[PDB]
């Protein structure tokens, strides 16, 4: 009944309501938490943005406006405690930077405070190289991470152990997939100038395929074709997996014949 | 694992303190 | 010896000069909101004082009423 | 779901008591101080500043004085720190002549406690952290006549008993409020009326900011900008001399052993070499011994 | 410039001092007034 005979009056009175609602006054003095009521409006006024084409500019300004509220509170804290408890709400359960960076709230994970916590749990279990000299050391000890069969018998002989406690850090895990991705370009560059290497790269980029099918299968589709770099990631294996196809096939009927 | 190829209430309330009193501050820095 | 004299000027210069340059900042909303604040202040004062006076005249007052 | 501080607004009369405290209406607090029933704490405001507190907020030094005594206030420290923070000399030297502040209680919980918990200002600040935080002369100048020495933040390598002890179950506080004190260190006033000479101190302190800015990687726009300004500290004090004599031992200190200048091309201070004087004195002894060269027309003679 | 609104306080501060003495040597004026007036009676 608004929308006719009343056009153009109820999109300006919307609007009017989304200023009023996304004030810091009414969000720091009406709700239990401004936190996540903060964030969540700033998602739906960024959607309402991309809807309604018109007033962009207003919208826009709302959205950042309340970003900027989000930052600042969480800028006020001057405990432990405190940077938990907004960070995390009631590190286990780890939910609100999850959901900060699933509706790009750029400035409120690049906040010092933020980083402090992100860098402290980041080289959670070893300490003696957080404080490291400098980057050498640390291309040092990648170049000695390059030794996986230790790595490998001493996860899946004997977890638990002082090396099974030291694997279970994301450091490692990160510097482990780098290492694995540096010694299949190794592999590569070695098979390019003059069986066993073709079989190997084959392995490798089979073990890749099934690490997107773990990925993707987490997820719905949409989900999956969301990121960009995804799709030529699956366009360069799926290249993989054809060459060596045709190769197999051109193999075993040479095969064939000069049997 | 991926390997190889309440007090809840009394914090809400001094943070939100805090920012009031901050906000209410900085409202005189600005101009006149 | 001459050095802490030197050091001893120089630091007087120092202290002036910034105290100077304060005040060729903007103003901030605290300084007219304390003037307010001292103007209020003045209004009650008088007019407690207006009082007090108006009281010691009706007291005379009546003295010169009663006394006749 | 509005958060509150008071149970409900219990008194009207103490109520107008505490709104005329507010705009500064002294016959009425005079009247009503020896006659109420009970000068409360009376916080019923939305964010519960008692009278004194209030009074303090808005420059008010009679019902200041006439509130000091009355010997059953609470949050005189909170007051004293916010009088401080703003800067009002007036009511910083009346409540530094209170009772209970003969006990050297700088530097020397549960003072500056208000609202029963969680005071403002970083729990570890005292008074004159804030006071050189704040720029405020007079007030540092009133806060060393009474001793009260800023501490010297330890070593981030060191690992002392303390400095362990507070690493563990203490972190994230421990680098906050080591940047605090160093940001306290490193004003204009504490750096002009604390050490015998400034120009050293400032120098050295901005070398160590900058390596401490090296080493720890977050919070490095902080380092950089205290480093900055102590820079920028040396280099005004070096321009406000007018004299030969003044230049020469800002340059030198206690032409032979040009050492100051050397130090500060070793720390990397850019605009103190860069500055008139210092280009001056270098230009004096560059062509030493030749003058009817220095004054020369074109480099076509040169 | 802030040396503006300091000198506007210190003269709103001198006006009070001037209004306080007046009123002081107001309030004398008429207490030696009454006190002519209570001993001629």
């Amino acid at each position: 009944e608004k929308q006719r005979h009343d056009s153009f009056s109820h999109s300006r009175s919307r609007i009017n309501a989304y200023k009023g609602l996304a004030s810091p006054a009414y969000l720091s003095l009406s709700s239990e938490d401004p936190v996540l009521t903060a964030l969540e409006l700033s998602n739906e006024l960024a959607k309402l943005a991309n809807i309604e084409k018109e007033f962009k500019n207003d919208y826009r300004k709302l959205s950042m406006q309340c970003k900027d509220f989000v930052v600042g509170v969480l800028d006020l804290c001057r405990d432990s405690e405190e940077v938990e408890a907004i960070l995390n709400g009631d590190k286990a359960s780890l939910s609100r930077v999850k959901l900060a960076i699933k509706y790009e709230v750029k400035k409120f994970v690049a906040h010092p405070n933020c980083q402090q916590q992100l860098l402290t749990i980041w080289y959670e279990n070893l300490s003696g190289l957080r404080e490291q000299t400098i980057a050498i050391k640390c291309l040092v000890v990648l170049v000695v991470a390059l030794g996986l069969p230790f790595l490998a018998i001493g996860y899946w002989i004997a977890p638990c152990s002082r090396l099974g406690k030291i694997l279970r850090s994301p450091f490692m895990k990160f510097v482990a997939h780098a290492a694995s991705f540096i010694i299949f370009l190794g592999l590569l560059v070695f098979n390019a100038s003059d069986t066993w290497t073709e079989m190997l790269i084959m392995v490798w980029v089979l073990g890749m395929m099934w690490s997107e099918c773990k990925e993707l299968w987490l997820e719905g589709p949409r989900e999956y074709i969301l990121q960009l770099w995804n799709v030529l990631d699956f366009g360069m294996l799926s290249i993989f997996i054809a060459a060596f196809t045709a190769r197999f096939l051109a193999f075993l009927q040479a095969t064939k014949a000069q049997q | 694992g991926k390997t190889l190829p309440t007090r809840y209430q009394q914090i809400m309330k001094r943070l939100i303190k805090r920012y009031v009193l901050k906000a209410q501050v900085d409202k005189e820095n600005d101009e006149v | 010896t001459r050095y802490q004299q030197i050091m001893k000027r120089l630091i007087k210069r120092y202290v002036l000069k910034a105290q100077v340059d304060k005040e060729n900042d903007e103003v901030n909303e605290g300084e007219l909101k304390e003037i307010k604040q001292d103007i209020s202040s003045l209004r009650y004062e008088l007019l407690e004082d207006k009082s007090q006076a108006t009281e010691e005249l009706a007291i005379l007052i009546h003295k010169l009423s009663e006394k006749l | 779901f509005m958060f509150n501080d008071r149970g409900t607004s219990l008194t009207a009369e103490e109520e107008r008591f505490l709104d005329a405290a507010e705009y500064g209406n002294i016959p009425v607090v005079r009247k009503m101080l020896e006659e109420s029933k009970t000068l409360n704490v009376n916080c019923v405001d939305y964010m519960g500043q008692n009278a004194l507190q209030l009074a303090v907020g808005n420059e008010h030094l009679e019902v200041t004085e006439l509130l000091l005594k009355k010997e059953n206030l609470a949050r005189i420290g909170d007051a004293l720190l916010l009088a401080i923070s703003k800067g009002y000399v007036r009511i910083v030297e009346a409540i530094l002549n209170h009772p209970g502040f003969a006990a050297s209680k700088r530097l020397t919980d549960d003072f500056y406690a208000y609202d029963e918990d969680g005071t403002r200002f970083s729990p570890d600040i005292t008074p004159i952290i804030l006071a050189a935080h704040c720029q405020k002369y007079e007030v540092v100048h009133m806060l060393l006549m009474k001793g009260a020495r800023i501490e010297r933040p330890h070593d981030y390598f060191c690992k002392c008993g303390d400095c362990m002890e507070k690493q563990r179950h203490d972190s994230f506080s421990h680098s906050r409020s080591r940047i605090n004190a160093y940001k306290g260190l490193a004003s204009p006033a504490y750096l002009s009326l604390s050490s015998e000479d400034p120009v050293l101190t400032a120098l050295e302190l901005s070398n160590e900011l900058a390596k401490l800015a090296n080493i720890e990687k977050e919070f490095k726009n902080d380092y950089r900008k205290l480093s900055m300004q102590c820079k920028d500290f040396v280099v005004g004090v070096l321009d406000l001399c007018r004299d030969s004599e003044e230049v020469e031992a800002i340059l030198n200190g206690d032409k032979a052993s040009l050492s100051r200048v050397k130090l500060a091309i070793k720390y990397e201070v850019k605009k103190f070499v860069a500055h008139p004087n210092c280009q001056q004195q270098l230009l004096t002894i560059w062509y030493e011994n030749l003058s009817g060269l220095r004054e020369q027309t074109i480099a076509i003679k040169c």
